[PDB]
């Protein structure tokens, strides 16, 4: 049984990885798909203990990773993307 | 045991509405005991004797409770070597 | 400082991810009332599977049990024990 | 070092067919070396003789590509008690 501090830790509002797709971030690459197509980020999220606040990130922070784009017909690349982590969230009014 | 309510794990449920005072009902002992006011995960709540005043025989009051009030609210203190805490949360 | 390739494709590949999921949707007869938290974390699949007519699924799952409050309209308020599944191992298949 | 093509960060990118021939290329100096084909990431692919034929001089043969053998690759090969890595990346 996780404990009642446990349940409200893990769900109340905190940075969680999420996939997200590479498009979402690099929006002008259009034509092409990217590999893998989506990434690992820290995102903020969470019920706040009310519906009416939602979890945003208060503190931020830059990774770079290696990816590859395999093309249309010109020849594959790698890439090296960067995104924007969320380091630190909080609860604040919608 | 300073705590004049015994302790459970488990939170006591407090209604409270923004704008309206908010009460923190930890209630204690004797006078010359220190109590720490956290709320979670990390802020500590530090008694400045106007909108935080800790009274050791109602608790903590909040006049205006915003909505950096709202979740889970411990009241902690440390007797004889053992830390003790008490769970409030807050429902608005 | 540059995280590798691989590491980039085990990240995001087919796996079993925290996502917070509310409990009246994992319980709707419960409706009226109100839980404390009003979600919960699960761990659910979730993954690009190295292909856009590929998606990640559950292939076993597991229950675990959780402590919450339950706030009752008229009533005194609970303490509850409720139980969810979670995803366990995930693997790739078609759309 | 056993294979004749170093690939171990970046993989190669082998284009695949559903339901045509997949030749993953890890090639070896020396016909003796065990070599096994590793699909991230759980799965094994053992050569039958059939369907997925073991050539030394080749790599491993699929003769029926299906979805499942979609993504990343790696061939693993022991030499005096070194582990070595060839990575490949199959796409449609």
């Amino acid at each position: 049984v996780v404990p009642f501090q446990e349940v409200w830790g893990r769900s109340y509002c905190r940075a969680l990885e999420r996939l997200v797709d590479v498009v979402s971030e690099y929006p002008s690459e259009v034509e092409h798909m990217f590999s893998p197509s989506c990434v690992s980020l820290l995102r903020c999220t969470g019920c706040c203990g009310d519906e009416n606040l939602h979890c945003v990130p208060v503190e931020t922070a830059n990774v770079t990773m290696q990816l590859l784009k395999i093309r249309s017909g010109d020849r594959p690349s790698y890439v090296e993307l960067t995104f924007s982590q969320h380091v630190r969230c909080e609860c604040r009014p919608l | 045991r300073p705590f004049v309510e015994m302790y459970s794990e488990i939170p006591e449920i407090i209604h409270m509405t923004e704008g309206r005072e908010l009460v923190i009902p930890c209630r204690v002992t004797s006078p010359n005991i220190t109590v720490t006011l956290k709320k979670f995960p990390l802020d500590t709540l530090i008694p400045d004797g106007k909108r935080i005043i800790w009274d050791s025989r109602k608790g903590f009051i909040i006049s205006n409770a915003t909505y950096k009030e709202i979740g889970l609210l411990t009241c902690e203190a440390t007797v004889n070597g053992h830390l003790y805490k008490t769970n409030y949360l807050t429902h608005r």
